[PDB]
RNA sequence: UUGCCUCCUAAAAUGUAACGGAGGCGCCCAAAGGUUCCCUCAACCUGGACGGCAAUCAGGUGUUGAGUGUAAGUGCACAAGGGAGCUUGACUGCGAGACGGACAUGUCGAGCAGGGACGAAAGUCGGGACUAGUGAUCCGGCACCUCUGAGUGGAAGGGG
RNA sequence: UUUCUUGCCGGAGGUAGAGCUACUGGAUGGCCGAUGGGCCCCACAGGGUUACUGACGUCAGCCAAACUCCGAAUGCCGGU
C-alpha cells in the first residue's frame, strides 16, 4: 500500500475534482502507459491491485511506474452514529485524478503482452482509461 | 592603550646561554632573563 | 501574588500619584523612581508605599 | 627613536626576499604578517568558573594585554553549557606588541618544547593564515613552572596577507619559523 | 464524541480604509494592519498598532519606494 | 463546550455559520520601558590540544533560510534582530480628525502647554514589532481636595 | 438626485488558474557517490575490492484549505 509517511494536516477537504489534468499528461518513463479519461479518487487499494495485475501478466521483466501517489486522506465517521460531533478520523488514502493524467506507465519489449497487461490494470480502476504510446 | 588595566610591560634584556643577546620587551617586573637553550642551541634550529 | 500592585508617593508632599506593578521576587526592596508630581509642579523622587 | 628588532629585519631583508622570489607587479603586493591571535579555549569551565582566572592571568603575562572574556553564544544540552557562560579567552596582538610577542614565542618559548619535532607545513587554511596549538603553558618563561595549576594549551594564530600557502609559508620561513620538513 | 476545537476570535476589520485619489482630512486613519504591509509615505504617519494615518489634508495615493509599498497624501490645490 | 487572541474554512474590500479544521490566553520584563550610538545573523567549506559535526579561535562563502519574552498570522536585514552608555515619557493638563460599531464596550491619533530623559542638533519618548494576559453597574475601603455641613459654630455623614 | 445604471479614470487585494530550482511539506524513477557496512594484505595505521545502506547533490515528471516566485474575471472604495 502507498501511504505518506506524514501529512502536515490529516483532515483536509475533499479534493476539487473538476477540470482537465494540466500537469502530468505525457508518457515519459516507460514506452506504454495508461492515461485517464474521468475524474476520480484512485485509492491505494486500486493502485495496488492494478500494479499486481500488471506484474502478474508480464511476470518476467519490465518496469512499472506508478506516477500518481495516494497522499490525500478521506475520512469516515464511525458507523451507526448521527450527524455532528465533529469530523471523523481519516481511514483511506486517495490520489485525485483528472481526465488527462497518465496513471501507470510500463516498459516492456513486445507490444501485445504490454497492451494486455495495461488493460488488465485498467479493469481494476474506477474510471475509463486508454493505452497511450510514447509517440504522438 | 588603556590607563592601567593591562599588566606591567617594560623593556627587558634577554641573554642566551650560548652567548646570544636579545634586546626585547616583556612583562617581567625585573626586565632581565637568561636562557640556556635558544634559537642557536636546539639541534632542530641549527642542525646540531 | 508575585507581581502585586504597588503605589508610588512623592517624598516632599506624601501624595500618592502613580500605581504600577513590579516583581517582589526580583525587586524585594521598595521601588523608587523620579516621577512627576502634579502639585509639587516638578519631577520628584517617588517611593513605594 | 626605537623600533622592534624583528620588524626591522623583516623590512630590511624579507621584503626583498619575497619580492625577488615571488615577483609582484606592485611592491605593495609583497606580503607580510598582519596580526596574531592567542586563544585559550577553556571550555571545560562550564563547571569550574575559576579556571578562566588562571587562564586570563597567564595569557596576560605572556601576551602583555588583558584578554576579553569570550562567552558562549549558544545553548547546548550536552556539555552543561548555557548561553552567556565564559568559555574562552582571546587576545589580538598588532604592531610592537605583535612583534615582541612573536619574539617571546619563536626565539624563546617554542624552543622550550619538550620533544620538539617541528610544526607541519600543511597547517594553513587554504590562503596562508597559519594556526597551531599546543598543550602546555610551561614553555613560556614569563610563568614559573611550579606556579601553574593545570596543564593548558594556547591557540596561536598568525594572520597574514598571503594569497595562498606559498606566500604564507615563504613568509613564515623568512621570519624564521622552524617548520616540520616533510 | 467531542471536538477539541471550535474557538476563534473576533474579526478586527483590518484593511485599507481610504483608496487612491480619495480626499481625506488631516488625521484620518487610512489603513489598519498588523505588521508594516504598507509603509508610511510622504506626509503620512504610523500609529502604535501600525495604523497608517494622514498628517495633512489631501488625496490618498499609493506608491512603491525601493521595494516597499507606501501610502502618501498629496496636497490638492485650494479652489 | 460557554470569555479573549491567531490562522484556515471565508468564494482577492469588510463581514460570514456548524458538537467544522488547528493552536494559544487568564501572563511576563525595573528592563525585555525611553533615548543615543554601534553591529549583522543561521548554515556551509578550510585550518586549529583536549574538543568528537558539533563548545571558543582564524580565513572565506553566506541578503535572510537565524532571531524576534510568549500561540499564530502580518512584519522586520533600512532592521522591529545583537551590544553598550545614560535614564524613568510604564508622565500631568488636553486633544483637531478619524476606524469600528444594535447599544454598552473598544481602537488610532498629529498637535499645544507644564515638568523631564536622551541627543552636539535635528528630534524621539503618554510602556513593550504588532493583535491575547480580562469583568459592567451596585455596594463598600483608602489617600488627597479650595465642595457640603438639617437654628448657628463645629463634628458625624455625604461629595469630587 | 445626494440614490441607481452605463462608459472612462484612480486604487487595495491573493480567490479561480498556475507554479514550485521561490519557501514550507508530501512525493515517482534515474545518475554519480559518500559517511557510516563487510572483506584482502592481515593491526583497530594505511591502502583498495564488494548486492553494500547508498548524506549531500543533480536530471526528468508531479501534488497542497491552513504552500506561493506569480496571478486574473467579477465584486468593492472613490472620482468623473
Ligand atoms: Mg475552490
Ligand atoms: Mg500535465
Ligand atoms: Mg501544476
Ligand atoms: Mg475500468
Ligand atoms: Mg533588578
Ligand atoms: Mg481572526
Ligand atoms: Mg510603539
Ligand atoms: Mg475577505
Ligand atoms: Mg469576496
Ligand atoms: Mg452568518
Ligand atoms: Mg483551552
Ligand atoms: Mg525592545
Ligand atoms: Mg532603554
Ligand atoms: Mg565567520
Ligand atoms: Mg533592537
Ligand atoms: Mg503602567
Ligand atoms: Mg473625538
Ligand atoms: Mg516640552
Ligand atoms: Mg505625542
Ligand atoms: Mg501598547
Ligand atoms: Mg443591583
Ligand atoms: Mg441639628
Ligand atoms: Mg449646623
Ligand atoms: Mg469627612
Ligand atoms: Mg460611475
Ligand atoms: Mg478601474
Ligand atoms: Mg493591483
Ligand atoms: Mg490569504
Ligand atoms: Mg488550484
Ligand atoms: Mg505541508
Ligand atoms: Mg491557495
Ligand atoms: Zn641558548
Ligand atoms: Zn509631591
Amino acid at each position: 500500500m502507498l501511504i505518506p509517511r506524514k501529512v502536515k494536516h490529516r483532515k483536509q477537504h475533499h479534493p476539487e475534482q473538476r477540470g482537465i489534468a494540466s500537469g502530468g499528461t505525457s508518457v515519459s518513463f516507460g514506452d506504454y502507459g495508461i492515461q485517464a479519461l474521468e475524474h476520480a479518487y484512485i485509492t491505494n487499494r486500486q493502485i495496488e491491485s492494478a500494479r499486481i495485475a500488471i506484474n502478474r501478466h508480464i511476470k518476467r521483466g519490465g518496469k512499472v511506474w506508478i506516477n500518481i501517489f495516494p497522499d490525500r486522506p478521506l475520512t469516515k465517521k464511525p458507523a451507526e452514529t448521527r450527524m455532528g460531533s465533529g469530523k471523523g478520523s481519516p481511514e483511506w488514502w486517495v490520489a485525485n485524478v483528472k481526465p488527462g493524467r497518465v496513471l501507470f506507465e510500463l516498459s516492456y519489449p513486445d507490444e501485445k503482452t504490454a497492451r494486455d497487461a495495461l488493460t488488465r490494470a485498467i479493469h481494476k480502476l474506477p474510471i475509463k482509461a486508454r493505452i497511450v504510446t510514447r509517440e504522438e | 592603550m588603556k590607563t592601567g588595566i593591562h599588566p606591567e610591560y617594560v623593556d627587558t634584556t634577554v641573554q642566551c646561554g650560548c652567548g646570544h643577546s636579545f634586546t626585547t620587551r616583556s612583562t617581567k617586573q625585573s626586565g632581565t632573563i637568561v636562557v640556556e637553550v635558544c634559537s642557536q642551541c636546539h639541534p632542530f634550529y641549527t642542525g646540531k | 501574588d508575585v507581581r502585586p500592585k504597588i503605589t508610588l508617593a512623592c517624598e516632599v508632599c506624601k501624595h500618592r500619584n502613580y500605581i504600577t506593578k513590579k516583581n517582589r521576587r526580583n525587586d524585594p526592596d521598595r521601588l523608587e523612581i523620579k516621577k512627576f508630581c502634579p502639585n509639587c509642579g516638578t519631577h520628584q523622587p517617588h517611593k513605594e508605599s | 627613536k626605537a623600533l622592534p628588532r624583528l620588524k626591522q629585519r623583516y623590512r630590511e631583508e624579507i621584503r626583498e626576499a619575497l619580492q625577488q622570489e615571488f615577483n609582484y607587479a606592485n611592491v605593495m603586493q609583497i606580503p607580510g604578517v598582519v596580526k596574531v591571535v592567542v586563544n585559550m579555549g577553556v571550555g571545560d569551565a562550564a563547571r569550574d568558573a575559576k579556571l578562566i582566572n588562571g587562564a586570563i592571568n597567564d595569557l596576560a603575562l605572556i601576551t602583555g594585554q588583558k584578554p576579553e572574556v569570550r562567552r558562549a553564544r549558544k545553548s547546548i544540552a550536552q556539555f552543561k553549557l548555557r548561553e552567556g557562560m565564559p568559555i574562552g579567552a582571546r587576545v589580538t596582538l598588532r604592531g610592537d606588541r605583535m612583534w615582541e610577542f612573536l619574539d617571546r614565542l619563536i626565539s624563546i618559548a617554542l624552543p622550550r618544547i619538550r620533544d620538539f619535532r617541528g610544526l607541519s607545513p600543511k597547517q594553513f587554511d587554504g590562503t596562508g593564515n597559519y594556526t597551531f596549538g599546543l598543550n602546555e603553558q610551561s614553555m613560556f618563561h614569563e610563568i614559573d613552572v611550579d606556579s601553574i595549576d593545570r596543564p593548558r594549551g594556547m591557540d596561536i594564530t598568525v594572520v597574514t596577507t598571503a594569497t595562498n600557502d606559498a606566500e604564507g609559508r615563504a613568509l613564515l620561513r623568512a621570519l624564521g619559523f622552524p617548520f616540520k620538513e616533510n | 464524541s467531542s471536538s477539541r476545537n471550535g474557538r476563534d476570535s473576533a474579526a478586527q476589520r483590518l484593511g485599507v480604509k481610504r483608496f487612491g485619489g480619495q480626499v481625506v482630512k488631516a488625521g484620518e486613519i487610512l489603513v489598519r494592519q498588523r505588521g508594516t504591509h504598507f509603509h508610511p509615505g510622504v506626509n503620512v504617519g504610523r500609529g502604535g498598532d501600525d495604523t497608517l494615518f494622514a498628517l495633512a489634508p489631501g488625496a490618498v495615493e499609493f506608491g512603491a519606494k525601493r521595494g516597499r509599498k507606501t501610502v502618501n497624501i498629496v496636497p490638492v490645490a485650494r479652489p
